[PDB]
């Protein structure tokens, strides 16, 4: 179960932009034993920190919209 | 692991600070409940249906 | 082709359920065929009326009890599996039944209907040892074909129904116990010829010339498909 | 040839070898997704692993023969 | 072939002259192909004038527009012209034709070529030539059937001035005063329904 | 929920997919074979009698266990080797091991048989099929000595058979029994009463000429209709069965 | 239907058009249907694309613009 | 009610005689009682005509012979009650055959009525070792239903017959075998279902569907009369 | 699907606005599909004045009675509406592919159908109604075509006098004349080029 979800949502993160894919990761530590922050994003990309947050949330738009969000419905029951 | 915290980063859904311990049929049964008995406490509240 | 086919002639009614059937003429090979084929069909594809549900005051399961009565519910049930009931019009009813009084409870005291036929007053259900005690119930009555459980029912039906009503299994196959004898038919020449004399015995709620010709019907109704069907 | 393994064994000579020539084969098949040469008959690999066998169309010599080739082509494919 | 294929399947029936074939309305179910004769194609209006659109001799499809487009209803009249005969099968077993071998539907899709494409002459002829004009030109047509008769300065047609008037469509009568000034002009002649064209060849 | 597909898509993997089978104590290799699958609704499973014997097991209350070949491999060596096909006989000796039981036997020693008493004594058949016309109509007797017409084979050439036909005085069953039998073997084999033994040596002569499967095949049928006689046959037993010798009490 | 009754955030809409949306009163998208294109286009910040892309979304998952509606709302 | 009835699915036909019948899906308690009853109407009732008489010159009993011959008389009779026939006008026939030479004596040699088919014209009936034997024999076919026995017949018949007149087992019902199977067959839900599976295998004078389907036929044909 | 395995195999040109499509009487050696956009199909006389024989939307293939008899020719022009993208296949190459897959025949008895189904009601109403019909059902059948905008009492399009003269067979500003008597009679609104129509649905 672990497994496809995770695999299903790296698929999910293909079909977005660059910087969008990228922060959404590292903000989360995915892919890494890091755990990076919206300041350190700040630190990274560029300094802005609370577009980061406006971003996150077009992204939570762009991602969850219904066409996507069933691989991910399975995982609303967990 | 950072998918689901990714996940309830999505939908905003959460946990309780609390877990199921339910009472329920084992797999392969089914039948009939007619009597249910309750034992308590002397020094704690009587559940209502007690 | 000399053949020759069967005619119906005489029903003697020995009772209501006990009755057999004189037919005649019959070739060679045919009171058996005949026999054995019909008795088949006659046991086991033939319909009625049979209770299905019932639902009572004051009553959660089958295994509880009740003031002022000898019988465990599950007695009474089974005391109304054997009932013998016809409807002409419907598919369906819900009957009542309701009494108080220290006395046997049987079919009589029923609410019944205008448009159907208890056959037997007397098929006891109950008794009552309270005078105070009462009785009330509702009785839902079906029309099938053969044997249908209740197990079969909630397996198959998810409809979270309310608690009190207790539900019963179904024997719907009428028919009791049947034979049949390949003595000769008389014809002057022809003595080789057979009649077949089918003895008959069921419930009421069934008519037997009606049923033979159910059964025969439904067997032609099979014999389309390996004479027009191929 | 499904519930009886004795014209393959004709063929080859022992079970040993056949079932796992056969098991070679039906990994070509079951993964690999390789075709088939008998028709398929609505079978799982095993039968047609048998049938193949059978009539004579694989061979762990053949195997070695085909999977030569084609690795050998695409050695000359990568330079 | 192959036709030969084609008709040992179909369903055959014969029908009288000036029957009634197809009737505008009805749903689309059957195709038909004339096996022998002609027919002629009319329509009808608000009115009741009729207007004769072609006509067809042995052949040619009939019933093709409905083919595809479940129930559609008939966009035209079609009568006997004389007593004729004709083979039909509906239109379940013609994907059965048509999975199997499209030829038929290219026979049929070259003799709906040339139908539309006289039917753009049509359109034309009647926007915009003179009543002399289309007349003319449709006398010339129709000059050109296997139903028109050799005569030894050209050829020659029976027909009445209503008809003729119909596939024009104006009065018979004004159609006989123009037939008199082409007889007045020395290029035709005519008694009754004979009419007998010189020009031709 | 146990929808519908479920079931279609279970039959579906189920197929070509064998399973194993044992039963304690599992003291030599024919105590555990693999078997094919055949879905029932039902709780118990069902079994193919003359493999009891291998198991030493009856239906008192016997309970058997169930094991998967998941792997390929596992699952050819199951269809190949612990296949009950493959085995037919000990390794300890080479006696057949598919030996017809208990009730079969009764059916055959009941259909073959020599009495002298019912009926349709001493005609003549063109063959076995018209004597089936007479006993499933019910005219002759199932045991008695009469002239029919057969037609047995031989494989005396190189392997390559070689066909006669000829006439026997012998009994209906016997008759009708020759249908199934291989076109290999001769008719003595079936000219007496079929005695176990004659049974066990039968599918020994079967499996010794023609190779392997018409003996399992053979041997199929002769277990169907030798229960199927059998109900036919009419058996019991009763109180009269067990008759007192009168000459007990006086040599006491 | 079933996909009368959705917020049009399920669409995964854009900034602009959803001021456009919310700027102009229409909540459902049994709402959405019910309006017409012309009253959409006179609208502040409405002009080609917003049309374009909407369109194309509409055509996406199985429905147009400016249809009928019949006992609505419902709530 | 909410009967099932069958789908003939399948009619595989190894050669003309022997024919095979899938047949579902039933309710229960139908399977054998279709079997047992068709078993019965076809072993036992259905038309045809066959050898009931022979006469052969120089010829007396059964027990006796005829010299220059393979056969005694009775693989003769044997190989005549395994014969195809069909009367076409008639319930009876009385063929001739008037044979020499060493011809192994197939039923081709036959002189044959204008309404008489042998379907197998090519069956054996003797042989004449030598040429110089020569035989002259007629046999009378007859129609009937079912078979009985010559045994019974004479059992049955009084008139009296001489010697040189002989008489078979009469073959009137063309079948030489059925045997018919209950198996069990799925419908998604319902295992509890059967189908009907039947061999039938018969000489010639029949197409086994089509005897099949005249039997079924005479059944309904008995049941018209409580259909009512 | 199909139609993916079809454009698979096509060769393309990209239109631009105002030209020609079609040149009337010239070999017609290539079927042609609409990829996008709209066109107007129609025929000049001797005099060089045009009239319209139709429009066309997306779904359409286009050019095609010249696929099926050898040496035929172009029976109309095709004029620009808009810019267009727009395919080519040969007519051998047609044998070949209507021969492996019957399905695009099928296609074009649906096309086709419909056009000489709503020709047979333009020449039907071409004889019969006024120009209050005319031009009434023209609009209305324009505000069946897709082309046509939704206005929130109806539809609205966008035409001159000068073109649906060239529809209902007549003048222009005698069309202008009628509308603005139609106009009066409240059944439209009318800005010059744009012009909307209610009563639609
Ligand atoms: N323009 C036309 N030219 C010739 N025949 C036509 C025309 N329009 C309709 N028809 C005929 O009228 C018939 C009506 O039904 P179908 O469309 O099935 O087939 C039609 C043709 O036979
Ligand atoms: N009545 C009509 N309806 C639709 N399209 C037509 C009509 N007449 C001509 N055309 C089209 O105009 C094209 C002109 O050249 P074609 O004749 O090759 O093919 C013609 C059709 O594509
Ligand atoms: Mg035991």
């Amino acid at each position: 179960t672990t497994e496809s979800l995770r695999a299903a949502t790296h698929d999910v993160l293909a079909g977005l932009t660059a910087r969008e894919a990228k922060v959404l990761r590292m903000r989360f530590g995915i892919d890494m034993n890091t755990d990076y922050t919206l300041e350190e994003v700040g630190k990274q990309f560029d300094v802005t920190r609370e577009r980061i947050r406006q971003i996150e949330a077009k992204a939570l738009r762009k991602l969850r919209h219904p066409s996507r969000s069933e691989v991910l419905r399975s995982f609303l029951d967990d | 692991t950072p998918e689901e915290k990714l996940l309830r980063a999505i939908f905003g859904e959460k946990a309780s600070d609390v877990k199921d311990s339910s009472l329920r049929v084992p797999n392969g049964v089914s039948g009939t409940v007619i009597d249910v008995q309750v034992f308590t406490r002397d020094g704690v509240e009587k559940d209502k249906r007690a | 082709t000399e053949f020759l086919k069967p005619r119906l002639v005489d029903i003697e009614q020995v009772s209501s359920t006990h009755a057999k059937v004189t037919l005649e003429p019959l070739e060679r090979g045919f009171g058996h065929t005949l026999g054995n084929a019909l008795r088949r069909i006659l046991l086991s594809s033939m319909p009625g009326c049979a209770v299905t549900e019932v639902e009572i005051d004051g009553v959660l399961h089958e295994y509880s009890t009740k003031e002022g009565v000898q019988e465990d519910i599950l007695e009474i049930l089974l005391n109304l599996k054997g009932l013998a009931v016809r409807v002409q019009g419907k598919d369906e009813v819900i009957l009542t039944l309701n009494k108080s009084g220290i006395g046997p409870v049987t079919a009589a005291d029923i609410t019944h209907d205008g448009d159907v036929e208890i056959v037997k007053p007397q098929h006891v259900i109950c008794h009552l040892t309270d005078e105070n005690a009462s009785i009330s119930m509702r009785i839902k009555v079906q029309r099938g074909r053969g044997y249908v459980p209740a197990s079969t029912r909630i397996h198959s039906e998810e409809d979270e129904r309310p608690i009190g009503r207790l539900l019963v299994d179904a024997c719907y196959s009428p028919v009791e116990r049947i034979a049949y004898n390949v003595e000769a038919a008389r014809v002057e020449q022809r003595t080789d010829l057979d009649k077949l004399v089918i003895e008959m015995e069921t419930n009421g709620t069934i008519d037997p010339e009606e049923a033979i010709r159910r059964a025969a019907t439904i067997l032609a109704e099979q014999l389309e498909a390996f004479v027009d069907l191929r | 040839a499904r519930v009886t393994v004795q014209d393959a064994v004709e063929k080859i000579g022992n079970r040993f070898d056949l079932v796992l020539v056969a098991a070679r084969r039906a990994r070509q098949m079951q993964v690999g997704g390789k075709d088939p040469l008998v028709p398929e008959e609505n079978d799982k690999t095993t039968v047609i692993a048998l049938r193949e066998i059978e009539e004579g169309l694989i061979n762990n010599q053949i195997l070695d023969v085909r999977e030569r080739q084609e690795q050998q082509e695409q050695e000359a494919a990568e330079l | 072939p192959t036709l030969e294929w084609f008709l040992s399947h179909c369903h055959i029936h014969k029908y009288p002259s000036k029957s009634t074939l197809i009737h505008q309305g009805e749903k689309a179910e059957t195709l038909y192909y004339i096996v022998k004769g002609s027919v002629a194609v009319l329509i009808k209006d608000e009115e009741g004038k009729e207007m004769i659109l072609s006509y067809l001799n042995q052949g040619d499809f009939i019933g093709e527009l409905g083919l595809f487009e479940e129930g559609q209803e008939r966009s035209a009249w079609v009568r006997a012209k004389t007593a004729c005969e004709v083979a039909e099968i509906s239109y379940k077993k013609f994907r059965q034709l048509i999975q199997v071998n499209p030829d038929i539907l290219m026979r049929l899709s070259a003799q709906m070529a040339r139908r539309l494409q006289v039917t753009s002459e049509k359109v034309g002829n009647l926007a915009f030539l003179d009543v002399t004009g289309r007349i003319a030109q449709t006398l010339l047509n129709l000059a050109k059937q296997p139903d028109a008769m050799t005569h030894p300065d050209g050829m020659q047609i029976k027909i009445t001035r209503q008809e003729i008037g119909q596939i024009v469509g104006c009065s018979r009568e004004t159609v006989g005063r123009i037939l008199k000034m082409l007889e007045d002009q020395n290029l035709i002649s005519a008694h009754g329904k004979t009419i007998v064209v010189y020009g031709t060849r | 929920r146990e929808e519908a597909v479920v079931w279609d898509i279970l039959d579906e993997v189920i197929r070509e997919h064998p399973v194993l089978l044992n039963r304690a104590p599992t003291l030599h290799r024919l105590g555990i074979q693999a078997f094919e699958p055949v879905l029932i609704e039902g709780k118990a499973i069902q079994l193919h009698p003359l493999v009891c014997a291998a198991y030493n097991a009856d239906f008192d209350g016997d309970q058997m266990a169930v094991h998967v070949p998941l792997t390929l491999e596992a699952q050819l060596e199951a269809r190949a080797l612990m296949m009950s096909t493959n085995n037919i006989l000990s390794p300890a000796n080479g006696e057949p091991i598919i030996v017809p039981s208990q009730d079969v036997v009764l059916g055959l020693y009941y259909m073959t048989r020599d009495c002298v008493n019912a009926k349709g004594e001493g005609m003549v058949l063109t063959g076995p099929k018209e004597a089936e016309r007479l006993y499933r109509s019910g005219l002759a007797s199932l045991h008695a000595r009469v002239k029919v017409r057969i037609t047995e084979y031989e494989k005396d050439a190189n392997g390559e058979l070689v066909a006669k036909t000829s006439l026997k005085d012998t009994t209906v069953g016997r008759a009708i029994l020759w249908m199934i039998v291989p076109k290999g073997l001769p008719y003595s084999i079936v000219n007496q009463a079929l005695g176990k033994k004659a049974i066990s040596k039968m599918l020994n002569t079967c499996y010794r000429i023609l190779g392997l499967k018409p003996t399992v095949i053979f041997a199929d049928q002769i277990m169907y209709t030798g229960f199927a006689y059998a109900a036919r046959s009419g058996a019991s037993v009763g109180i009269d069965d067990m008759v007192i010798p009168e000459k007990k009490h006086e040599i006491i | 239907d079933p996909i009368l009754l959705r917020p049009v955030d399920d669409l995964e809409l854009t900034v602009r058009s959803a001021n456009c949306l919310k700027a102009e009163a229409i909540h459902y998208i049994g709402d959405l249907v019910q309006r017409t294109e012309v009253e959409l286009l006179k609208t502040p910040n409405l002009g080609k694309k917003s049309l374009t892309e909407i369109k194309d979304v509409l055509a996406s998952r199985g429905l147009s613009l400016g249809m009928r509606l019949e006992n609505w709302p419902p709530a």
